[PDB]
């Protein structure tokens, strides 16, 4: 009896802009926005994710959560793909792009209820984004000289470890910066050849001990056992290593060469045949001067027995990804065939031994000041495997953070912990009053949308929101005898753990975010926020 | 009057439903009209997101149960096959023309007089179309004017920040493939290829051709200022004997002898290739040699070619090998035995852009390439789809300017003037009919939908901006001169569309008025809506 | 017509934190009588149909197989109490 | 299951009224479009009367009889399909209150419809005007009615030449009180059958007198034209025959092949020698022809055409005079190639043809159609059929009737004038026939938009005083004379429309019961 208007399409559901889908889309995103509000910051919260495979994990990072969540609704998919856009090109800012673009839509609703057109809302953010990106170039304080010093790496890595794993910040900083300095070569004024691969730093973890027992070695570390009867090599430097793609066994013919059995007389000759040939092959290989054979394939029983009499360390590496990085260290090259270890194909390694880590013995691969290595490994130790795995995720994001320091002006930095946020708000309001027209309403709301980051750090830390907000405003608003406002821009949002009062200077704890991450996060989050406002209707149809 | 399993809409309520159904589609598609419009999102249910403001691309991806909108979707399909742009504009013209006629339908006016009044006004619209149109010179030095045509096409489908990026790309794409001395152009010569892992503002124009698979070796040269290009069909990798045989080696050194003896057939062809580089301009500076060779190349030949500093490509698409014949000019060499320096082509700077996941090879700076490439960059999939839709619509819009020498000013200059013309003309002419005056006046009032919609998506008052234009037209008419007036969407006042650089194609507006009139008339000609099997 | 989940249940808020505590109290309430040498014994029936009676919190809690994710944390510390020490997994 | 009593009379009226009501707006050049939603999801917006009802499935049997009536009506006249359905449906609609509310017996009405049919046909002959069928300029302006509003309007002068030259060959004009009058019988179906040739121009379309065959000559190098052709038609193919016994040929030894091959070459040569005895220049075999028979007739100086249909040989026999013969040894001396102009191998558009055409008309021609594509050929085809249909109606009677509702209203006035002296119970259903005649000009006004009550009252009063030739204009919709704007349809359209309408009206009134099941 009661008719229905607005839907002529196949009994589907399509929200017209007159029904306020944009307000409904922001409300659906607000549910996801509140998830990240308890994430960012060292005081943030961890979320338990129960996988469909029956595995329970817990992580702070929201980008890992979005991958474990099934995203369908179109307004949410925009920020998920925008989060993946933040995941590429940098290893930090996952919680930054989600909270920022979420608040830009929150303040946009107050303009929609006012009646301000969505196109005039997008035009306001685009003009305010260019004002922000231009101002952030002048808001830079220091710049990393790319000296590659350990102390210079401690300045960048320390704030990256924060907001993910807290309390391990100073302990993991010495472990990460040591392995990075091993991969970073010694050069200056050369920007043509890129370097510092992420895969160049391997992270292994063994249960037992604590972070105090964790060390840093130069080389790859393998979990597999020393299959051969030789547990470790001598202390003499530069041992030759041969990488074999072919398994260790009697050689075959490139044409056919299929083993067939007819009479028992042939079976007795097959055993003695493989006995004499393998003994002849392993001999000549060991006679070439190579004391370590890395086999990418299986190892025969007789082939392993003869190499044990010659004192040859046998270590099997079935993973081809580890053999590629092994070539960048020892210098050896994989041979598809077997029996011809050319000395030009042979590499050199100083020390190959087997060490007991966490109670289990593993054969490592390393060096001391020779046959330089482009690959390093971090050995982590801990009692809880769960939290120890989250340490590996914080280190991998710290390695990607060092990759953020490169030629495209990565060394530029800005004070973090809400110090730049509050200062940028007052600088955008300076642009608001100077820009006439209706843009003033959108520019001011664009600056208010940056209040979510400082309020987030104060809310998750247990601090009083009503007390911290004016302390941030009164600190960055001062009266100076001149145009430039002088001594102290360093007042941030203070995460205490202590008792008494107030905010702190960024120079005290040296906790800051680089300009490359913050400038890229704002440009992507604003473009993603203006994108959601561009869709006033969605239509689903059969493919 | 019924049988089993039948439904019929008979009286005038049938036409009221068809118009109302068309009025529902109008309200949906009027939001994306113009550069101030909105960007609609589509979901196929499998998780694919597509962002486009084009009318047909939306209508083809949506399934419509309403039979009236299906005819509009079929009509918008013929508009892209002819005009290629303005499918949304046709929808806005059909719907409002039915709404304005619906007012007269309730008055008791028969639809024939309504449809005949639209055909008479369409004939007068074509007469005004020839007088209002502007004849643009065929000169190719008009790029300054082409910068205005590019903005008219780009500003609709982009945020207007990608306009400055895509304006030199699209404009250089059309004129480069455009043949001199007033010949035609081929849009197929401009290749559109999408890539990931870079921002959309980094989109650049490629004068030559780009290839996917690059040379894999650490010592390959980064850039070569000038090089001689070789197109080879011969496999440079390890091969096998043409007849069945086998390699039986007593020792490991004998196996290398049998392997080198078989590669010697390839090595004999390899020596002829490397010696040809020293044969022509070997010691000469600003000279090089590149191997685009189609079939595979073993790492043994890659090490030899690296010592000579020769770029070696392998595993190339068969279609791209034929494109290099036009772009580079070098002929395809089927056999190295017949290889000669006259077969090789010449190219300009060839530099390999190295990204970790993807390696790029640039054939650009060619003497007579006659083929362009537009490399579209984006991080996500929807960023590539929105830009590609702007490029495909941007290349055809500029192509219609060189093909059709007639141009029309945009910003509603043709719509507002023709609406004012037909209203004042029929009163002075009076040569149609007395009852036709309703159909003529309804069509003139239906032409105002576009200038009212452009300011509706902009948010400005449509009544205020229309009165300012009517005051300027009346002042220009009393001044006895020719002044083209249009609506400025940014400021909100009027503007001269010739100075502001907002231009619409002649073929787009010619088939829009004729197309929208014929489709909207056929909907009014429907007496009864029959439904069978429902 | 679109959904944000496809049947993935996720709940948050301060009420969820309290709900996670009540799930740990239910696990705690079961292990309270087993504290001490004179403590009571729990009667456990495994899905294998084998029935065991013991007061050791390690053996007990490993047979509960608590599905609740936050209450699973009490199982992790029970294995750590059984590893570093081996006694007192109830306390 | 079963419908009896007056309930079946109600269902017969409802069925015929529902079928007509759809196409009532489909009459006239201003006819409104119809939207038919298909059960598969598609729709058809075309206003073509026959194309709509063909895609509409109906249940009641009387509704199917109205569909089969239009199929038979389309075979007579090419246009006016909606005119007959409205008239046949309105007569039952006008007789509906008399059949039920007035309780008139159906046989009384059916008997009155027979008298109304005779009176209506006499009025049509009175209002009709004579026309000259021998005037070429007059025949072109007639066929033009079925031409305009089509793609062939530009070639219309050639479209009439294809239609006129075709009907002039088939027509037999004779009359007398001795052997009777054929009444100018012309068969467009069988004899006038068109042949569509791709390529060329519409101006190149010719009317060929003769038969046309697409099968080529069995040999590439042959005489391209024959001065004095001698045609030989036969049934039995030319090949080595088989015995009446179980004899089979299996050759293993190599020297035994020439023994059977010599017999095969001899028997085929004897079959070809019987043909060459009369020294023919042309050989046409209904069945296939063996390669050996092709060579013997190759050196004999005669063209061979294999595989010709038997229905073709009968038409070949008329353009030639060759006597049909079954067995190759039975060939009669009465078989001749006389009255055959030339044999042409000419190729048009990479397609070999065969031309048996002569200088005389053997009552049957062949239309050769050319164009720019196959879609143009199909457009010329159906448009030529409508061009020949109107030409056929004019050649089957030399009279024209005014259209646009002039004849429909003129009959309704004359029926009402005669109804005054028709007193008795048959007068009531008789007056319903004249009221049904006014429905045709009513739908033209309803499709025009003018006031139906005001115009029909002035239109009927115009016939009562002024001439009967004053009709309604299609484009305008105002009362005008058919002298100024002619719109002259042939009477055959009006003849069959009134005859089939009364027969359909008597058909539905004759069925008082409906029973289902086998």
């Amino acid at each position: 009896q009661n008719p229905n208007a607005g839907l002529f399409k196949q009994g589907y559901n399509s929200y017209s802009n007159a029904d306020g889908q944009i307000i409904k889309s922001i409300a659906a995103i607000r549910e996801l926005h509140q998830m990240c509000l308890t994430s960012m910051g060292p005081c943030g919260r961890n979320k338990i994710i129960v996988n469909h495979l029956g595995k329970i994990i817990i992580t702070n990072d929201a980008a890992t959560m979005l991958r474990e969540l099934d995203i369908v609704h179109p307004a949410v998919k925009v920020l998920v793909m925008a989060t993946e856009q933040q995941k590429i090109d940098m290893g930090d800012g996952t919680n930054l792009v989600m909270i920022l673009a979420g608040e830009l839509l929150n303040v946009s609703e107050k303009l929609i209820s006012m009646g301000l057109s969505a196109v005039e809302i997008i035009q306001g953010y685009n003009m305010a984004r260019k004002f922000t990106l231009k101002e952030l170039d002048e808001m830079v304080v220091g710049e990393i000289t790319d000296k590659n010093d350990k102390n210079e790496l401690l300045k960048m890595i320390k704030p990256v470890i924060s907001s993910k794993k807290y309390g391990s910040e100073d302990i993991l900083s010495e472990l990460v910066s040591e392995a990075v300095s091993h991969v970073l070569p010694v050069a200056q004024q050369a920007g043509e050849i890129p370097y510092f691969n992420v895969d160049s730093i391997r992270v292994v973890k063994i249960m037992g001990g604590s972070l105090s027992n964790s060390t840093v070695i130069k080389g790859m570390v393998f979990n597999r056992e020393p299959e051969g009867h030789v547990k470790s090599l001598s202390e003499d430097k530069k041992h030759k290593v041969a990488v074999f793609t072919c398994p260790l066994d009697i050689a075959n013919t490139e044409t056919k060469g299929t083993v067939l059995l007819h009479n028992a007389q042939e079976m007795l000759d097959f055993s003695k045949g493989e006995e004499k040939q393998i003994d002849a092959m392993m001999k000549e290989i060991a006679d070439m001067g190579v004391e370590c054979i890395v086999a990418g394939a299986g190892v025969g029983e007789l082939a392993l027995h003869y190499l044990n009499r010659y004192g040859i360390l046998v270590l099997k590496v079935p993973s081809k990804f580890e053999l590629r990085r092994l070539c960048r260290v020892c210098g050896a090259t994989p041979l598809p065939r077997l029996g011809a270890p050319t000395p030009e194909e042979l590499g050199l390694v100083e020390t190959v031994k087997t060490m007991e880590i966490g109670g289990d013995r593993v054969t490592v691969f390393k060096q001391e000041q020779g046959e330089i290595s482009r690959t390093s490994t971090i050995i982590l130790r801990g009692a809880t495997q769960n939290n120890l795995d989250d340490i590996e995720r914080a280190i991998d994001d710290g390695v990607a953070a060092v990759k953020g320091l490169m030629k495209p002006s990565g060394g530029k930095l800005l004070p973090g912990a809400g110090a730049t946020e509050i200062e940028l708000i007052s600088r955008i309001t300076k642009y608001g009053e100077r820009t006439p027209g209706l843009l003033q309403l959108a520019i001011k709301q664009f600056a208010v949308a940056f209040e979510v980051v400082p309020r987030t750090l104060a809310e998750t830390a247990g601090l009083d929101v009503n007390e911290v907000l004016p302390n941030l405003y009164a600190a960055h608003n001062v009266t100076e005898p001149g145009a430039v406002k002088t001594d102290h821009l360093y007042k941030g949002v203070d995460i205490d753990g202590e008792s008494d009062e107030g905010v702190k200077d960024i120079r005290e704890e040296n906790i800051y975010d680089m300009l490359a991450t913050k400038k890229f996060a704002i440009n992507v989050a604003t473009e993603a926020a203006t994108t959601v406002l561009s869709i006033d209707q969605i239509i689903m149809a059969k493919k | 009057l019924l049988n089993p399993k039948a439904e019929s809409l008979r009286r005038d309520a049938a036409l009221k439903v068809n118009v109302t159904s068309a009025e529902g589609l109008q309200s949906v598609l009027e939001t994306n009209l113009g550069p101030k419009g909105t960007l609609k999102m589509l979901v196929d249910g499998a998780g694919n997101i597509k962002l486009t403001k084009d009318g047909k691309v939306l209508l083809t991806e949506m399934q419509i149960q309403s039979p009236t909108a299906v005819l509009i979707a079929r009509a918008a399909a013929a508009q892209d096959e002819i005009t290629g742009d303005g499918t949304t504009t046709v929808v806005c013209l059909v719907g409002e023309l039915l709404r304005q006629a619906h007012r007269f339908i309730q008055e008791g006016v028969h639809p024939r007089i309504i449809t005949d009044g639209f055909e008479i006004a369409r004939k007068e619209s074509m007469k005004f179309l020839d007088e209002f149109k502007i004849s643009k010179t065929n000169l190719s030095n008009d790029r300054e004017f082409l910068l205005q045509v590019a903005r008219s096409s780009l500003l609709t489908k982009v945020d207007a920040d990608l306009t400055e990026v895509l304006t030199p790309i699209v404009t250089d794409a059309v004129l480069s493939v455009y043949d001199a001395q007033a010949d035609n152009l081929d849009l197929h010569m401009v290749e559109i290829m999408q890539m990931q892992h870079l921002s959309p503002k980094d989109t650049t124009f490629i004068k030559g051709l780009v290839l996917d698979h690059g040379g894999r070796h650490p010592d390959m040269p980064t850039r070569v200022k000038n090089a001689y290009v070789l197109i080879l069909n011969v496999s440079l990798e390890y091969e096998k004997t043409e007849v069945n045989s086998g390699f039986f080696y007593s020792s490991a050194d004998q196996r290398d002898k049998l392997a080198a003896s078989e590669r010697k057939f390839v090595d004999a062809k390899l020596k002829k290739i490397i010696d040809l580089k020293n044969e022509v301009c070997g010691m000469d500076p600003d000279k090089g040699f590149v191997i685009i060779n189609q079939k595979g190349i073993d790492p043994m030949s890659l090490d030899v070619f690296a010592k000579h500093n020769i770029l070696a490509l392998r595993r190339a698409k068969r279609r791209n090998m034929e494109r290099l014949q036009l772009v580079t000019g070098g002929e395809a060499q089927n056999s190295v035995e017949d290889l000669s320096p006259q077969i090789l082509g010449f190219s300009g700077l060839v530099y390999q852009e190295t990204i970790g996941e993807e390696k790029f090879t640039y054939v650009t700076e060619n003497t007579d390439p006659k083929s362009c490439t537009i490399l579209i960059k984006g991080s996500t999939h929807y960023a590539l789809a929105q830009t590609k839709d702007a490029v495909r619509d941007g290349l055809r819009a500029v192509a219609n300017v060189l093909k059709d020498k007639n141009i029309i000013p945009g910003a509603g200059a043709f719509y507002i003037a023709l609406s004012r013309y037909l209203r004042s003309a029929n009163m002075n002419k009076l040569g149609a009919k007395g009852k036709t005056k309703t159909g003529i006046e309804a069509f003139a009032e239906a032409l105002l939908v576009i200038p009212k919609t452009l300011v509706k998506n902009s948010g400005f008052d449509p009544l205020d901006v229309l009165a300012m234009v009517e005051d300027e037209l009346d002042d220009a008419q009393d001044s006895d001169e020719t002044r083209y007036v249009g609506v400025d969407l940014n400021i909100g006042d009027s503007c001269d569309p010739t100075i502001e650089g907002i231009w619409d194609s002649y073929r787009v507006l010619r088939n829009a008025i004729t197309g929208a009139t014929g489709i909207a008339s056929n909907l009014l000609l429907c007496d009864e809506l029959l439904r069978a099997g429902r | 017509i679109v959904v944000l989940k496809e049947g993935t249940d996720a709940s948050q808020g301060k009420g969820q934190i309290i709900s996670n505590i009540n799930a740990c109290v239910a696990v705690q309430e079961a292990l309270k009588p087993t504290l001490g040498p004179l403590g009571s014994d729990i009667l456990i029936v495994t899905s294998n149909q084998k029935t065991t009676i013991s007061n050791d919190g390690a053996t007990i809690l490993k047979l509960l197989d608590v599905v609740h994710p936050a209450a699973k944390t009490l199982v992790d510390i029970s294995r750590a109490q059984d590893a570093e020490v081996g006694d007192g997994t109830t306390s | 299951e079963r419908t009896t009593g007056r309930q079946a009379q109600i269902s017969n009226i409802t069925a015929a009224k529902a079928v007509a009501d759809v196409i009532r707006t489909c009459l006239g050049p201003k006819a409104m479009l119809k939207m038919l939603l298909d059960p598969m999801g598609g729709l058809v917006l075309t206003n073509d009367g026959h194309a709509i009802l063909r895609e509409i499935d109906v249940a009641h049997p009387a509704a199917k009889s109205m569909l089969e009536l239009s199929r038979t009506q389309d075979e007579e006249v090419g246009d006016g399909t909606t005119t007959v359905i409205i008239l046949a449906g309105e007569i039952l609609a006008q007789c509906a209150p008399y059949l039920i509310e007035k309780n008139i017996h159906p046989v009384i009405i059916i008997q009155a419809l027979k008298k109304a049919l005779t009176d209506a046909l006499e009025v049509i002959k009175q209002v009709s005007k004579p026309v000259d069928v021998e005037n070429d300029a007059a025949m072109k302006k007639l066929i033009q009615a079925s031409i305009g509003t089509k793609y062939v309007i530009h070639w219309s002068e050639k479209m009439c030449e294809l239609a006129l030259d075709a009907v002039k060959t088939v027509r037999k004009d004779l009359g007398q009180t001795v052997e009777g009058e054929p009444n100018f019988e012309i068969d467009i179906k069988r004899y006038v059958r068109v042949e569509k040739i791709p390529g060329g121009d519409v101006l190149d379309s010719r009317v060929l007198k003769g038969v046309l065959l697409n099968k080529d000559v069995v040999h590439p190098k042959m005489s391209r034209h024959i001065e004095n052709p001698r045609v030989v038609l036969l049934d039995c193919p030319l090949e080595y025959k088989k015995g009446e016994s179980q004899t089979n040929i299996e050759i293993e030894k190599e020297e035994d092949w020439n023994r059977i091959l010599q017999i095969e070459e001899e028997q085929v040569q004897l079959m070809c020698e019987q043909i060459l005895a009369v020294r023919p220049t042309l050989v046409i075999t209904e069945k296939g022809v063996s390669d050996l028979a092709q060579h013997y007739l190759l050196k004999g100086g005669c063209s061979v055409l294999r595989r010709v249909k038997k229905s073709d040989n009968n038409r070949i026999a008329r353009v030639t005079g060759a006597t049909i013969v079954n067995r190759v040894e039975d060939l009669k001396e009465s078989d001749v190639g006389t009255n055959c102009g030339l044999f042409k191998v000419e190729m048009i558009g990479d397609e070999y043809f065969s031309f048996l055409d002569n200088c005389k008309e053997p009552k049957a021609c062949t239309i050769m159609l050319r164009g720019g594509s196959k879609d143009i050929l199909n457009e010329i085809d159906r448009n030529l059929q409508d061009a020949m249909a109107v030409a056929r109606n004019v050649m089957l009677s030399p009279s024209l009737s005014p259209g646009g509702g002039a004849t429909e209203m003129a009959v309704s006035v004359k029926l009402a004038e005669k109804a005054k002296q028709l007193e008795g119970i048959q007068q009531w259903p008789y007056q319903a026939v004249a009221d049904a005649m006014e429905c045709i000009p009513r739908t033209l006004i309803q499709n025009a938009g003018g006031d139906p009550i005001r115009l029909l009252s002035q239109l009927r009063a115009k016939h009562a005083q002024g001439n009967f030739t004053t009709g309604i204009d299609g484009d305008k919709g105002k009362i005008v004379d058919m002298v100024s704007y002619g719109i002259w349809e042939p009477e055959v359209i009006k003849q069959q429309s009134v005859k089939t309408a009364i027969e359909s009206a008597c058909l539905l009134l004759r069925v008082d019961d409906i029973v289902s099941g086998v």
